C-alpha cells in the first residue's frame, strides 16, 4: 500500500497514535516529531511525504487528552508541558530581540515553532508569537538582501553544492 | 420642510474614518516589517449597502445573459475543442487566485489601522468571493452545457494530480497570503493584477470571443469592473507605508521578489494559454509580454510610483531574457506530461506551426520537428503504447522541479534559460533554475519545502496515481486527459497502465 | 462601423464553420454536474454548494482537504498559508460546514440591494410624510444621537474582530458564512451612522458629527465594560474560531440582543420613534440569520463532530466561561443607562423580566448546545447589580 | 442532439452570410432615438417617456391625439371606445401628465418585489426573535385584529374604485399611473391580511379569519361613515377623474391619513408593536408616491392647464366640497374608537394635534392647489365632535 | 421562535371576502350576462409575489439584451427584411397590449367575485408589462440596429396607412368597445387563446431564422404570462354559463369575435411572416390549419362544450376565404407602399420558387405580376412608377370594409371577390363579406369608421405623407420603401413628380 492520502506509512503511525493515552507521553511524542521530521533542520527526510499528516493525527490526540487534564484555565494560559504561555512567548520574543544577526533569529523562530506549534501552546500565544518573531526574523533578513553573492551566500548557508550549469 | 429627503453612502462614508479607536492593544495581528499610516485614506466612498447595488446590478445583466439569450443560442457548446479545453485551467485556477485573494485582503484589511484603508480592502474581500464565485461558474456553466464537462465539473480535485498546478499555487494561492502582509499585497495587487490580472482577464476575453466563446467574456467583462478598486489599494498600500523608514529598508526587495515570483510563472504558462490553449490567434505572446510587462507595468505603472521610492524591479532584464521561449518550452512539458492534467491537448496543426515559425524563427527546427515525431511514434493513438515522456527518458532529457517557484524545467532540451542548479542541505537535495529564486531559498529555505510530482510518486506507476486522484471519466475507464482534442480514440486507464511507467526522482541521479 | 472590426467566432461564417467542424457528435461525457463529488447536505446539491465547497486547496493534512503536499511558500519561520495551529478546535472536516440560507456572494449582494433601495425609499417617505413631529426631543437628542450612536462602535468593533478571521478560515463555506457575518456588522454601524445623517437633515440643530457618540464610546459610563469586551474580542483573541463563536454566541448574543432588542427596540416607540425601529429590524434579521450559520458551524458540525464532540464542548464551554464574565461586566454597566430616561418609561420588574428573555434564549440559543450550565438568575443578579 | 435541429440566423454560417450581405454599409437614418418626436418633461427624453407616451391610439380629436378618424368599432348605441364625454374635466393636451417617480412597468414591480422579499425576511427574524412577547395582548387580539384588520375593506375598497378609470383613462401616461395607484391600494389590503396572518401562526389563539373584522367593517359603527363614503366613490361615480381625484384629493388624503398614519402608525408603538408600522410603512411610502402623481396630473396639467385652467379648478373645487362632507363624517365616526382605547393611551391635546396635521397637510398639499378655500378649524371642530 | 411568515396562497385564501354586498355593488358597464359572485381564478396570487414573478423575468431579460446581446451586435445582425417586419409587429401588437390594459380593466369592473376581479386584474397588469415590452423591441432596434426609421416614430407614422384601421378593429376597437363579454371573447377566448398566444411563439421562430434574437428574448417572456389570460378567458365563459342569457347570446358573440379577429389576422399574420421575411419557417395554410381549425376550432372550443359553448358557424366560411387572402393582401400592400412606416421587398427568386411549390397556382398570378412591376422599375425612382397606377390602368378598384377596415380587391384576387355596396342617409358602404355585412346592417351606428381614400380624397399621396410626417431624420426621403437596399431610396419629391391623387372608389357607382 503505497498511495498518495492512504499508505502503510500512514497506517501504522495511526496505530502508533492510538497507543498514547496520558498528556505527558503524547505532547512528548509530538514535539520528539517536530524534531526529527519538520522544517528544514528536521533530522531526516524519511517521512518527507507523509510527516504534515501524521503530525496532524498527532496533534488530534494532545489536544483531546489536554483538554481532558486540564482544568479551564491551564488550558487557556499553560502549555501541553506545563509551562506558563505568556512566560514561554516573552522569553522567546526577548532572545529574538536580542539576536545578534539573521542566522540567529532563524533558529529562534524555527525552533519555537517545533517545540510550541499549538496543541503544545495555546494559539493565543503561539500566533501572537508568530506575529512578533516573524517581524523580527524578516527585518533582519530582509536589510540588504542581495548584497551577498551567491557564491558566498551558500556557504552560508551551509549547501554542499552538487552541480552548477549556466 | 417636508420635502423628501435620504441619505447616500458619500454622506455617512464622511465619518467613516472616525469609526476606529485608540487602545492598546489595536494593532495588527500580522508580523510585518511596515508600519500603514494611521490616516490613509481610500478612494471609493463605499459603505455596504451601496457597494452590494452596484454589485446586484452587475450580476442581472450578467445572469441574465447567461441563462437567457445565450443558453438560447447553445453558446455553451458552439466553441473550438481547444477553447473549450483552455478554459477548465484558466478558469478554475484564476478561481483559485480570487479565492486567496478573499485571505489575502483579510489580511490587509488586519494590517490596515485607518478606518478608511480597512474598508478599501473590505470591499475587495467581498470581490474576491464574487469573483472566486463568479470563475466557478463559468466551469459549472460549461460542465452543464459543454462539449466536455470532465475537468470542468470536478478540477477543484483533478488539478492536484498535475505539476501546473503547484506552481499556479505559488503566485495565486501562497504568494497572496503567506509572508509579510506588505509583500503579499505586491504579489496580489501591485503586480500580479496591476501587472498581469487587469490585463489578462480581458485579453481571455479577446481570445475567448475568437474562439467561440460568449460565457467567459459575459463573466470576465464583469469581473472586470471590480478591478479598479483593487489597483487603488495596491497604490494605497504603498502611500501608506511610504513615511515610514522601514520602507526605503524594504520595499524595493519585497517588490523585485514578488515580481520575478508572478513572472516566473505567468511569462511562461501565459503564452501557453493563448497560443497553445486556442485555433484562432490574436495577437503573438512575445510583443504582448513586452507591452504588459516592460512598457505598460514595469514603465508606466511603476514609475507613477517613483514618487515614493518604487524602483523598476532589478530582476526584469532576467525576466525579459528568459521570457522569449519560456511558452514554448513549457508546452514541450505539458504535452508531455498530458496523463497527468484535467484537460485535453492537441499537437500544433500545419497551419500553427507556420504562425510559431513565422512568429519566432527556430521554432520549427526544435519544437516543430520534436512534435513531428512524437506524432509519428503514435502520441495520439492509443495503441502505439506511446507518450512523450518515454521519448524524454530514451534521450536522457530529465525535467526537473524549481523548489521555489514549481515551474517544471528541462535544460538540458530549452531554447530558453538552461541554468541549473543542485544544491544539497540536511539530507536533502533541491534543484534550482534561476539565480533569484535561488536566492530566496538560501536566505529563507524553511519558507519553501514543497514536495514535487517526482517525490511525491516516486516508485509510483502512472496509471496508479491517476486512479488514485480520480483522473477518470464518469465511465471509470476514460482518461479526463487526452493528448488530442478529437471525439473518437480516447485513451483509457489501461492503456496508460500498459505501458508500466514509474515515476522517479531525477535529483537522485546526482551523487 | 456598423459591423465592427472584431469578428466572433459565433457568429463569424467562417470561423464558426471551423468550430462546428471541430466538434464532437455528442459531449465527451455524460456526467455535466459541476461538484458533482460533492457530498451534499440537503436531498440535492445546492448551486450555493457546487460554487463553493473545495474552492479552498487544502491538502490531506487539513482535516477534509483534498490536496496532498505542503504549501509552495510559506511565512518566514515557517507558518503554513492557512493550518491546524490556527484554531484551538479540530472536526473530521472542515468543508462540512453549510450555510443554512445557502448564500453564495450573488444572492448576498441581492438582499443587501434590496435592503438598501427600500431603505432609501422608507426615508423619503418618512421625510415628506412629517412622521418626525410626532418623536420625543429627548429621546431623539440624547437617546438616539448619543446612546444609539455610541453602540455603532460595538457594532464596528465586532465587524473588525472578524479580520483574522477572514485570513485564517480552514475552508470556503466557513470563510464565505465568517465574511457575511462580518460585513452585516459593518452595514449595521453605518445605518447607524445613516440615521443620524438623516436626522441632521430634517431636523434643525441636529450635528450627525460622531464627536459625541465617540466620546461616549470611548469615555463614558453606559459602555465602558461593553467597549473593553470589544477591545478584547477583538485584539486580544488570535484564534478565528474562539473570536466567531465567542462574538456571535457569546457577547453579541446577551449583550447586543439586550441592547438592540430590549433597549432601543423596545423604548423607541414609546417615544415614537419609527425611525430607530425600522434600522433594528435589519440589525436584527441579521442576528438572526448570521445565527443559524453560527449554530450549524459551531454546533452542528464541530459541538456534534462524530469524533471531536467532546474535546470542541470542552473548548467551546471554556470560551463561554472566558467570555461570559465580561459580557456580564457589559451588561451591568449599561444598566446605568435607565437612570438616564426620563421617569416613568420603565421599572425594574420590566427591565428585569427583558434581561431573563435574553438570557433565556441564549440558554436555549447557545449555552445548552454545549451543556454549558448557565445559571439564568445568577446572571441576571450579577447585572442587576448595575442599576442605578 | 448536442447542436440542435433548429438554424439560427445569427450563429449558422449560411444564413449569417446570406443576411450579412444584404446589410446596408450604415444605419439608414441616424435618428436611432425612439419616442424623438414626444415632447421631454425634462432634460433630456426619459426611458419612461419613450416607451409609454402615445402608445394609446387617440385621434386629434381627443386633446394630444396624434391618430385621425372614429374608432373601427364602438358600443351598440354609439359610444366610442374612448371618448371626451367620459370626464368633466377638459384640456389641451391628455398625454401632459408624467409620473415624477417615471414608472414604468419593469421599475414598478422591481421595487414592490424588493418589498415583498424584505417583507418576507423581516417576518421570519421577527418570528425567531421572539419579538411579540412585548407586544399588548388586548391591542393585539382587539385593535389590530378588529380595527386594523376592518380598514383592510375600505383600501379594498378604494382599489376597487379604479377599475372603470383603468378603462376609461385617455392616455397612456394617465392609464398607467391609476393602474398602480389602484395596485397599491390592494397591496396595502392585502399586506393587513398578510398580517393577521402572520399572528395568527405566531399566536396560538389568534383567528387570521376575516369573520370578524368584515363584520366590522359592514356592521360597525366606528367604519359606519367611512363605508358609506368608499361604496359612493367607488359604485357612485361615474367619471373616472372625479374618482381618482376625489378618492386620493380629498377622502384617502384626510380619512385614510389619519386612520394609517395619526392613528395606528401613532399608537401601535405604544403598545409594543413594531409589527404594524412595518406594513404602514409601505402604505405611507406608497401613499407619499402616488400623491406626486396625483398632484402633477390635477394640478400641474389640469388646474394649471393652459385653457382650461379656470375651468378644471372650479370642477375639483365642487368636487373637493361633494366630498369634503362624506369625508368629515368618516372621520366623525372614526373618533368613537378613541373610547374604546384603555385609559391614558392619549388625550383629545394630543388627537387635536393629530387631526391639524392631517388637515394642514392636506390644505398645504391639495386644498390650496385648487384655490380650494378650507377652514382647518371649523373642519377640525366639525370632526372632533365625534368623541 | 422557529422563523416563520406568510406566502400569497395564505392571503389569496381569503381574497374573496374582501367584497362585500350594497345597493350599487354591481358593474358600470352596459351587458348581457350576469357573472356569478362566487367564480373563482386559478392562480391565487398578491400584489406583491405578483410582481416578484415579474421582476425575476424582467431581470433575465433586459440582462440579456443589454449585455450579451448588444455585444454581439444582435439588433444589427438581423436580415434587412425582417427589421422592418418588426417595426410592424412589434407596434401592432403594442397596441393589443395596451387595449388589452383598458379591456381587463373594463373585465375587472364586470366580475363581482373578489377572486375573479383579482384575476383580470392580474392581466390589467400584465398588458402594461406587454405594452412596455413591445415599446422596448422597437426601443432596441431604433437604437442599435440598421433602420431607425419607423421603429423610432411608429406611434405616429402608422397613422398614414390603411393596414393600422383593421389592427385597431381586431387589437384595440374590438377589445373595449362593445358588452363586456364580447370584449373578453374578442381578446382572450378567440385573440389570445387562437391567435397571440400561438402567434407570440411563431414570431420568435421566424426572428430567430432571420437572425432576430432581440424578439425572442423578449416575446418568450410575454409568452410566460398568457396561461394567466387563458385563464381568465376561461374563467369568463364559466361565470356566465350560469346565467339563461348565455344559452341565447353567448355563441353569437363568439362567432362575431371569432369572424372578426381571423378577418384580419388570416390575410395579415400570413404576410407579415411569408412577405416579411427571407427564411421562412412553415407555409402558412399548414400554420393556419392547425392553429384555428385544430388546436383551437377544435381542442380548445371542445372543452368548453358543456359550457354550451360551439364552435363558431362562420369558420367553414373562414377556412374558404383564407387560402389566397394573405397572398391577395400584399399585393395590395406593396402597391400602396408610400403609405406605410416600413420598407418592402418583392420575392427573390428562391422565394418565388417556394412559394409556388407551397401554394400552385402562386407565380401564374402573383408571381408573374411582381415581375412586371419589377422590370417597369417599381424599386427605381426614377421610372416614375408606383404599383397602384397598375391597379388604375386595368381597372382593379381597392376598396376598404367599412366592418373591418381590411382592404380587397375583388376584381383581382384569387381568393374571395364578392362585393356588396349600399346607400343608407347620404352614405356609401363597401363589404367583403356575409358576416360583415350583418354586422353592419343591425349595428349601424358601430361602425362609422372613415377609410383612407374618405380621409384622403383629392389629395395629392406626397401631401399626406409630408404632413403626417412620413419622413426620414433627412426631411426628404420617405420612411417607406418599395425595396430594401440601402441604395436609391425615394424621396417625397420622388412621389410629388407623379402627382397621385386621391379618389373614393365607391363613388363609380354613383
Ligand atoms: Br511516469
Ligand atoms: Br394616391
Ligand atoms: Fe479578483
Ligand atoms: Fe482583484
Ligand atoms: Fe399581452
Ligand atoms: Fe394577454
Amino acid at each position: 500500500k503505497l498511495g498518495i492520502h492512504s499508505n502503510d506509512t500512514r497506517d501504522a503511525w495511526v496505530n502508533k497514535i492510538a497507543q498514547l493515552n496520558t498528556l505527558e507521553k503524547a505532547a512528548e511524542m509530538l514535539k520528539q516529531f517536530r524534531m526529527d521530521h519538520t522544517t528544514p533542520f528536521r533530522n531526516s527526510y524519511e517521512l518527507d511525504n507523509d510527516y504534515l499528516w501524521i503530525e496532524a493525527k498527532l496533534e488530534e490526540k494532545v489536544a483531546v487528552l489536554k483538554a481532558r487534564a486540564f482544568n479551564e484555565v491551564d488550558f487557556r494560559h499553560k502549555t501541553a508541558f506545563g509551562e506558563d504561555a505568556k512566560s514561554v512567548l516573552d522569553g522567546t520574543v526577548a532572545k529574538m530581540n536580542a539576536a545578534k544577526d539573521k542566522w540567529e533569529a532563524e533558529k529562534i523562530h524555527i525552533g519555537f515553532r517545533q517545540a510550541y506549534k499549538p496543541p503544545i501552546m495555546p494559539v493565543n500565544y503561539f500566533l501572537d508569537g508568530e506575529r512578533q518573531l516573524g517581524t523580527r526574523l524578516m527585518e533582519l533578513r530582509n536589510l540588504n538582501y542581495y548584497d551577498t553573492p551567491l557564491e558566498e551566500l551558500r556557504k552560508q548557508r551551509g549547501v554542499r553544492v552538487v552541480h552548477l550549469q549556466s | 420642510n417636508r420635502a423628501p429627503t435620504s441619505v447616500n453612502a458619500q454622506e455617512v462614508h464622511r465619518w467613516l474614518q472616525s469609526f476606529n479607536w485608540d487602545f492598546k492593544n489595536n494593532r495588527t495581528k500580522y508580523a510585518t516589517k511596515y508600519k500603514m499610516a494611521n490616516e490613509t485614506k481610500e478612494q471609493f466612498k463605499l459603505i455596504a449597502k451601496e457597494y452590494a447595488r452596484m454589485e446586484a446590478v452587475k450580476d442581472e445583466r450578467q445572469f441574465g445573459s447567461l441563462q437567457d439569450a445565450l443558453t438560447r443560442l447553445n453558446a455553451g457548446v458552439r466553441v473550438h475543442p481547444k477553447w473549450n479545453e483552455t478554459m477548465k485551467v484558466v478558469s478554475n485556477f484564476l478561481e483559485v487566485g480570487e479565492y486567496n485573494a478573499i485571505a489575502a485582503t483579510g489580511m490587509l484589511w488586519d494590517s490596515a489601522q485607518a478606518a478608511e484603508q480597512k474598508n478599501g480592502y473590505l470591499a475587495q474581500v467581498l470581490d474576491e468571493i464574487r469573483h472566486t464565485h463568479q470563475c466557478a461558474y463559468v466551469n459549472y456553466y460549461f460542465a452543464k452545457n459543454g462539449q466536455d464537462p470532465a475537468g470542468h465539473n470536478d478540477a477543484r480535485r483533478t488539478r492536484t494530480i498535475g505539476p501546473l498546478w503547484k506552481g499556479m499555487k505559488r503566485v495565486f494561492s501562497d504568494g497572496f497570503i503567506s509572508g509579510d502582509a506588505v509583500e503579499c499585497s505586491l504579489n496580489l495587487q501591485l503586480v500580479g493584477e496591476a501587472c498581469f490580472t487587469n490585463p489578462l482577464i480581458v485579453a481571455v476575453t479577446e481570445w475567448a470571443a475568437a474562439n467561440g466563446d460568449e460565457i467567459t467574456p459575459t463573466v470576465f467583462l464583469s469581473i472586470e469592473t471590480d478591478e479598479l478598486r483593487h489597483m487603488a489599494n495596491g497604490y494605497q498600500t504603498v502611500v501608506s507605508i511610504a513615511n515610514d523608514p522601514a520602507s526605503a529598508k524594504y520595499l524595493n526587495t519585497d517588490l523585485n521578489n514578488a515580481f520575478w515570483t508572478q513572472q516566473k510563472y505567468f511569462t511562461p504558462v501565459l503564452g501557453m494559454l493563448f497560443e497553445y490553449g486556442s485555433k484562432f490567434k490574436v495577437e503573438p505572446w512575445v510583443k504582448t509580454w513586452d507591452r504588459w510587462v516592460y512598457e505598460d507595468w514595469g514603465g508606466i505603472w511603476i514609475g507613477r510610483l517613483g514618487k515614493y521610492g518604487v524602483e523598476s524591479p532589478r530582476s526584469l532584464k532576467d525576466a525579459k531574457q528568459d521570457a522569449y521561449w519560456a511558452h514554448h518550452d513549457l508546452y514541450l512539458l505539458a504535452y508531455a506530461l498530458w496523463p497527468t492534467g484535467f484537460f485535453r491537448l492537441a499537437l500544433p496543426d500545419q497551419e500553427e506551426m507556420e504562425w510559431f515559425e513565422a512568429n519566432y524563427p527556430g521554432w520549427y527546427d526544435h519544437y516543430g520537428k520534436i512534435y513531428e515525431e512524437w506524432r509519428a511514434r503514435g502520441c495520439e493513438d492509443p495503441s502505439s503504447g506511446f507518450i512523450p515522456l518515454m521519448w524524454f527518458i530514451e534521450n536522457n532529457h530529465p525535467i526537473y522541479i524549481d523548489r521555489v517557484s514549481q515551474v517544471p524545467f528541462c535544460p538540458s532540451l530549452a531554447k530558453g534559460a538552461s541554468t541549473l542548479r543542485v544544491h544539497e542541505y540536511n539530507g536533502e537535495m533541491h534543484t534550482f533554475s534561476d539565480q533569484w529564486g535561488e536566492r530566496m531559498w538560501l536566505a529563507e529555505p524553511e519558507r519553501y519545502e514543497c514536495q514535487n510530482i517526482f517525490e511525491q510518486y516516486e516508485g509510483r506507476e502512472l496509471s496508479e496515481v491517476i486512479a488514485e486522484l480520480h483522473g477518470l471519466r464518469s465511465d471509470g475507464k476514460t482518461l479526463i486527459a487526452q493528448p488530442h482534442v478529437r471525439g473518437d480514440k480516447l485513451w483509457t486507464l489501461d492503456d496508460i497502465k500498459r505501458l508500466n511507467c514509474v515515476f522517479k526522482n531525477p535529483v537522485k541521479a546526482f551523487n | 462601423s456598423m459591423l465592427g472590426e472584431r469578428r466572433r467566432g459565433l457568429t463569424d461564417p467562417e470561423m464558426a464553420a471551423v468550430i462546428l467542424k471541430a466538434l464532437p457528435e455528442a459531449p465527451l461525457d455524460g456526467n455535466n454536474k459541476m461538484g458533482y463529488f460533492v457530498t451534499p447536505r440537503w436531498k440535492r446539491l445546492t448551486e450555493y454548494e457546487a460554487l463553493t465547497v473545495y474552492a479552498q486547496p487544502n491538502a490531506d493534512w487539513i482535516a477534509g482537504g483534498l490536496d496532498w503536499g505542503d504549501w509552495t511558500q510559506k511565512f518566514h519561520g515557517g507558518r503554513p498559508s492557512w493550518g491546524n495551529e490556527t484554531t484551538e478546535l479540530r472536526t473530521v472536516d472542515w468543508f462540512k460546514h453549510r450555510d443554512p440560507l445557502r448564500r453564495w456572494h450573488a444572492p448576498y449582494v441581492k438582499d443587501k440591494a434590496e435592503e438598501w433601495r427600500y431603505t432609501d425609499r422608507f426615508l423619503q417617505g418618512y421625510s415628506a410624510d412629517g412622521q418626525i413631529r410626532a418623536m420625543n426631543p429627548t429621546w431623539r437628542d440624547e437617546f438616539i444621537n448619543r446612546y444609539w450612536g455610541a453602540f455603532l462602535f460595538n457594532e464596528y468593533g465586532l465587524f473588525n474582530a472578524h479580520s483574522q478571521g477572514a485570513r485564517e478560515a480552514l475552508s470556503d463555506v466557513t470563510r464565505v458564512s465568517l465574511a457575511f457575518w462580518g460585513f452585516d456588522k459593518i452595514d449595521i454601524a453605518q445605518m447607524i451612522q445613516l440615521e443620524r445623517g438623516f436626522l441632521a437633515k430634517i431636523v434643525p440643530g441636529f450635528d450627525e458629527s460622531t464627536a459625541v457618540p465617540k466620546a461616549e464610546w470611548t469615555n463614558g459610563e453606559v459602555y465602558k465594560s461593553a467597549r473593553l469586551a470589544v477591545e478584547g474580542l477583538w485584539q486580544e483573541v488570535f484564534d478565528w474560531n474562539e473570536s466567531a463563536f465567542s462574538v456571535h454566541a457569546v457577547y453579541d448574543a446577551l449583550f447586543g440582543q439586550f441592547v438592540r432588542r430590549e433597549f432601543f427596540q423596545r423604548l423607541a416607540p414609546r417615544f415614537g420613534d419609527n425611525l430607530t425601529p425600522f434600522f433594528i429590524n435589519q440589525a436584527q434579521t441579521y442576528f438572526q440569520i448570521a445565527k443559524q450559520g453560527v449554530q450549524d458551524l459551531y454546533y452542528n458540525c464541530l459541538g456534534d463532530d462524530p469524533e471531536f464532540s467532546d474535546y470542541n464542548r470542552t473548548v467551546m464551554r471554556n470560551w463561554t466561561g472566558k467570555w461570559l464574565e465580561p459580557t456580564i461586566a457589559a451588561l451591568r454597566d449599561f444598566m446605568g443607562l435607565f437612570a438616564k430616561l426620563p421617569a416613568g418609561t420603565t421599572d425594574k420588574e420590566e427591565i428585569t423580566a427583558s434581561l431573563y428573555r435574553v438570557v433565556d434564549d441564549w440558554i436555549e440559543d447557545y449555552a445548552s448546545r454545549i451543556d454549558f450550565k448557565a445559571d439564568r438568575d445568577q446572571i441576571v443578579k450579577a447585572v442587576l447589580a448595575g442599576l442605578k
